[PDB]
RNA sequence: CACGGGAAACAGCAGUGAUAAAAAUUAAGCCAUGAACGAAAGUUUGACUAAGUUAUAUUAAUUAGAGUUGGUAAAUCUCG
RNA sequence: ACAGGUUUGGUCCUGGCCUUUCUAUUAAUUCUUAAUAAAAUUACACAUGCAAGUAUCCGCGCCCCGGUGAGAAUGCCCU
């Protein structure tokens, strides 16, 4: 699923 | 209302007057009593052996009211309600 | 009332039939209420007590007619002659106590044929009437059960060798129980 | 419906009544039609009355109409596998289109039929549940249970309240 | 080479001998009536209409099986005496699938005592019902098939719906079903109310009730005062084929009559009151031939 | 339920388990029923697991796909 | 619902009133709710006797060794409820329970005759 | 979002302050079922089971008050 | 909707508002008992007790159950 107004989420990979 | 009522009902066309002026046997398929072919009026005199043109598709005028609720789209709070005796 | 020997009676006499006449019983019966559109629900009971409650309904005005399964003159006044089924509350105007009363004693007379209701041609219900299949029939007795010998083996109880007794008292030691020996085969009644 | 030439093709029963299924491995239909011309009597016709019926029973099935392109009325089928399927109909009238397109590409009466009897047994009737999914809600609703004890109470030799006065006496 | 109910001769001969009335077999049902559609037909179409309600009466003519009674189910799959008064109620398991025929599945109860056995008839059917619900079939035996009530019925002529009633509620092999059937056929002989079921599906098993239990004389006196004589030779006809070895049927074939005579050999043979039937035939005889 | 991240209680903090006692005799014989029951339980779901293969290859390729498959190909052409 | 792990289990799902219980035998994944979702529902078991005597129980014997085929697992109450049809070995427990009953009904025996003597 | 920062967490059960027209017990048990762990007897579990409280709904009975009475819309007189 | 009240000295037509039906919350007045279902102001701040342990050490499990509707036109169906 996916939609028009996806944000590229950062910190999320950061803290991984 | 009144007057419109008894016009409407005056100009009521009877089967015995439907099959004189076709001259066709009218053949009433009761619902509750199978496919049994109940006959209701004769048409006195000459008899056409001519079948009715079998359409395709009927053009006949539907009223939007009558094909809503048959299709089961009216859905108000008083249609169903129960009401006393007449 | 000297009625509950028979209460067809009272539909036999001479009171009814000058009284109500050949129309039912809830024909001259109209029930007020706070416009157009009746609620939907009557009331619930009209003879709270020993006091009636206002302009009674057409079961609770009379106390000779009882509700029962016995008279089906009564009953079919409540039961539509053509579509075969029963008038709601709305319809005639009694109370829901009343109203209760009636679909319980109409449905205990349909249940013993005292009235007519339609009933509809039923098919069999298997395509295939054979009782060939072990299903049904009896099936050859198993070798461990012509014998007496339960199923498994370990279903029975068997003493455990005393070394291996041992070697579980040397392991749970110190938080050992007091072992049991072989039950009862049969246990008897208090 | 008071709008339109013929207001009986716009409702449920018309677009369920028509009888034609096609097979899994057909994807697109095109249909090429004149305006004029008697010969494209049958062509217009059948855009006119069956299309709508084909479409209700085949909702995955894309349909094109292309007017006044060749001067032969046809219809081209596309299937899975690359195959075209060429239908020509310069005389045959509305009823022979929809035989013909039935025997082709539609499925036969005995799949559907054995296609809707595979279907029934989803919804087996010896399931509990919802009632928009099993017939019955609980196990009180089978005569010679227990019954609910909302409708008719239970005896108080039953009642976990009883129970736990005796045990706690 | 026995005789049996599901044979084209006699299916054939009873076929034209319950007859074929389309007024009675299409009979309006006390259920949500409907407004009636008309249509417009020649008389070429109405001969169309009416053969085609024939055949649909012949379909809803279909006569319900008759078989003899079920033997008992006594088999026990395994006996565990461990489980002796771990339980004190039984333990009832049915196989529930959609693709295996009922006559198929496993009931298997556990009885208190710990024996594996097999369901009996009487709980076999119940537990079907509970988990394969189907209309017309009550859980627990109605109390409408109790001998008072159906006196009731029979004193209101409900002949036609007790049959109906039994073959949709109990199993036509079982036990309950031979016995109610039997107790109607027997009232209906009684009170000579054979008129009831001309057209019902249910004609031919009482008649096939009657050639087994050689009791005609009351049905063919109902038949000649009907006037119904090209079927009465047949039920006559069956007679013979039921029971060959007997002398009735060795007149048959010592005087080789036809017609009415074959009712005058059973008359006079094995008919055990064959006083009315030969004044009956009589009585026919000369009101015929002043009619024609 | 607790989660992962919150801290336990106190009063519960100090005891760890409390194993019951072990009758000798009855505790044997049910390691002896139980190495039995798990061994014939063991059999049947593997005779069941057996089981579902063959259903699935039957009808992947089955005789009767093939018939089916072959069918309607040649009713195609 | 996305889990992170969890086994494919036949479990029973509690049902009905208050003082009325009902159990349906379900097969969901272990991680779901007690009356969550689920992938097929297998049969019945009334709890409570009824005017017959009986404590009725539905199963689907074609459907439940598919799943057991695939790798399902059991709870303690489906294998007890399994044994009692014969479809399984009795359970062990189920037999120790059933000598335990015996020993204190023994026990219950010569106490009480002895408190008599 | 959460490396970090503000900052020091009941949107788990029960309960409290503030706030709102909105008012359940700071209770019992793992006997059943479900989940975790153990080969196993088994242990934990405010999920749940059985209870406490409230006309919020439905039923039965042991229970009698409220509203309305110009018209739509069932129903009144005498005084102020 | 089976419709009803209301424009005007008055009739017809067009056109609003409202009545009559059912469900929930709060409040007023009133209240005897039993059973079942449900329990709902607030993503505001929280005292105290409890909600994840099991197990011959390793390991496995630890918003999984449960809670809430803040956020996002989010989504539903489907590959
Ligand atoms: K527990
Ligand atoms: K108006
Ligand atoms: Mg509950
Ligand atoms: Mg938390
Ligand atoms: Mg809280
Ligand atoms: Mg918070
Ligand atoms: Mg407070
Ligand atoms: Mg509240
Ligand atoms: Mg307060
Ligand atoms: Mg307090
Ligand atoms: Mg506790
Ligand atoms: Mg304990
Ligand atoms: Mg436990
Ligand atoms: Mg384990
Ligand atoms: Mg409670
Ligand atoms: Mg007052
Ligand atoms: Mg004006
Ligand atoms: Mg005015
Ligand atoms: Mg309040
Ligand atoms: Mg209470
Ligand atoms: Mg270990
Ligand atoms: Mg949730
Ligand atoms: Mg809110
Ligand atoms: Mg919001
Ligand atoms: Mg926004
Ligand atoms: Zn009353």
């Amino acid at each position: 699923m996916a939609r028009k107004k996806v944000r590229p989420r950062l910190i999320a990979e950061l803290a991984r | 209302l009144t007057r419109g009522l008894f016009l409407g009902l005056s100009r009521q066309e009877t089967h015995q007057q439907l099959a004189d002026k076709k001259s066709l046997h009218v053949v009433e398929f009761r619902e509750e009593c199978g496919p049994l072919p109940i006959v209701v009026a004769s048409p006195q005199g000459a008899l056409r052996k001519d079948p009715e043109p079998e359409d395709e598709v009927p053009d006949i005028t539907l009223d939007w009211e009558d094909v809503k609720a048959a299709q089961g789209m009216k859905r108000s709070v008083w249609s169903g309600l129960k009401r006393a005796a007449t | 009332s000297p009625y509950k020997d028979e209460p067809w009676k009272y539909l036999d006499s001479e009171e009814y039939q000058n009284r109500y006449g050949s129309r039912p019983v809830w024909a001259d019966y109209r029930r007020n209420h706070k416009g157009g559109i009746p609620p939907q629900r009557t009331r619930k009971m009209c003879i709270r007590g020993n006091k009636v409650a206002g302009n009674p309904c057409p079961i609770c005005r009379d106390q000779k007619l009882h509700v029962d399964f016995r008279n089906v003159k009564l009953l079919e006044q409540f039961v539509c002659a053509h579509t075969g089924i029963i008038f709601h509350a709305p319809y005639t105007g009694v109370c829901m106590k009343q109203h209760k009363k009636l679909t319980q004693a109409i449905q205990k007379a349909r249940d013993h044929g005292l009235l007519r209701y339609h009933i509809p041609q039923v098919e069999p219900r298997d395509l295939d009437f054979s009782t060939t299949h072990g299903a049904v029939s009896s099936t050859p007795p198993a070798p461990t059960l012509v014998s007496g010998d339960p199923w498994y083996p370990w279903y029975s109880w068997k003493q455990p060798p005393e070394r291996e007794l041992s070697r579980l008292r040397r392991l749970y030691q110190g938080r050992l129980r007091e072992e049991s020996g072989p039950p009862p085969e049969l246990m008897p009644e208090v | 419906p008071m709008k339109g030439r013929f207001p009986i093709r716009r409702t449920l029963q018309y677009l369920g009544q028509g009888d034609v299924v096609f097979k899994d491995s057909v994807k697109v239909m095109t249909v090429n039609y004149n305006t004029h011309g008697e010969l494209g009597e049958g062509a217009r016709k059948f855009v006119f009355f069956n299309i709508p019926q084909i479409q209700y029973k085949n909702p995955w099935v894309q349909i094109t109409m292309f007017k006044n392109m060749t001067p032969s009325p046809f219809l081209r089928f596309y299937l899975d596998s690359g195959e075209q399927v060429l239908v020509d109909v310069e005389s045959k009238s509305n009823k022979e289109i929809v035989e013909h397109i039935r025997k082709i590409l539609g499925k036969n009466e005995e799949t559907l039929e054995k296609e809707e009897q595979e279907k029934k047994q989803l919804s087996h009737p010896a399931h509990f549940g919802p009632r928009k999914y099993c017939l019955r809600e609980c196990m009180c609703e089978v005569e010679g249970q227990v019954p609910c004890p909302g409708l008719v109470p239970l005896p108080k030799e039953m009642t976990g309240k009883y129970k736990a006065a005796l045990k706690a006496t | 080479r026995k005789p049996t109910f599901m044979d084209e001769e006699v299916q054939n001969i009873l076929i034209k001998m319950t007859g074929l009335d389309l007024q009675k077999i299409f009979k309006p049902a006390l259920q949500e009536l409907k407004p009636p559609t008309y249509k417009l037909m020649t008389q070429a179409q109405l001969e169309e209409a009416t053969k085609q309600a024939v055949e649909a009466a012949k379909v809803r003519l279909k006569m319900p099986p008759v078989l003899e009674e079920r033997a008992p189910i006594n088999d026990v799959l395994a006996e565990d005496k461990i489980l002796e008064g771990t339980e004190t109620a039984k333990y009832v398991f049915t196989d529930i699938s959609y693709s295996i025929p009922h006559r198929e599945r496993f009931i298997v109860v556990r009885e208190p005592s710990g024996t594996l056995r097999k369901a009996s008839w009487e709980e076999r059917d119940r537990m079907i019902q509970v988990y394969f619900p189907r209309e017309g079939r009550r859980i627990l035996t109605p109390v409408i098939f109790k001998e008072e009530n159906l006196q009731t019925m029979y004193s209101q002529d409900q002949h036609v719906d007790v049959l109906n009633l039994c073959v949709a509620q109990f199993e036509p092999d079982s036990a309950e079903y031979i016995k109610i059937h039997h107790h109607t056929y027997e009232d209906i002989d009684k009170c000579g109310k054979y008129d009831l079921l001309r057209s019902t599906r249910h004609f031919g098993g009482m008649a096939w009730y009657f050639v087994n239990k050689k009791k005609i004389d009351g049905l063919l006196i109902d038949q000649i005062q009907r006037d119904l004589v090209s079927d009465a030779t047949s039920l006559v006809h069956l007679y013979h084929i039921l029971h060959p070895d007997g002398q009735s049927a060795q007149e048959a074939k010592k005087q080789g009559a036809e017609g009415l005579h074959l009712i005058k050999v059973f008359a006079k043979t094995e008919a055990q009151k064959g006083a009315y039937i030969e004044l009956t035939l009589q009585a026919y005889q000369e009101a015929f031939i002043t009619h024609s | 339920r607790k989660t992962r991240h919150d801290p336990p209680a106190k009063s519960k903090a100090g005891r760890v388990a409390t194993p019951p006692a072990v009758d000798p005799t009855e505790f044997f014989v049910l390691t002896e029923r139980y190495r039995q029951y798990r061994q014939t339980v063991r059999a049947l779901r593997l005779e069941f697991m057996s089981e579902v293969r063959k259903k699935l290859h039957e009808a992947r390729a089955g005789v009767q796909a093939e018939r089916k498959a072959q069918e309607d190909a040649a009713e195609h052409r | 619902r996305a889990y992170r792990g969890g086994h494919l289990t036949i479990r029973l799902a509690l049902g009905g009133c208050t003082n009325r219980p009902f159990y349906r035998i379900v097969a969901a994944h272990s991680k779901c709710p007690r009356d969550g979702r689920f992938v097929e529902q297998l049969g019945s078991y009334d709890p409570l006797p009824n005017s017959h005597g009986e404590k009725l129980v539905a199963l689907n014997f074609d459907r439940i060794r598919h799943w057991i085929g695939c790798g399902a697992h059991l709870s303690k109450p489906v294998e007890k409820l399994l044994g009692l049809s014969g479809f399984y070995p009795l359970h062990p427990m189920m037999i120790t329970n059933a000598e335990r009953l015996r020993r204190k009904r023994a026990r219950e025996v010569l106490l009480a005759s002895q408190k008599t003597d």
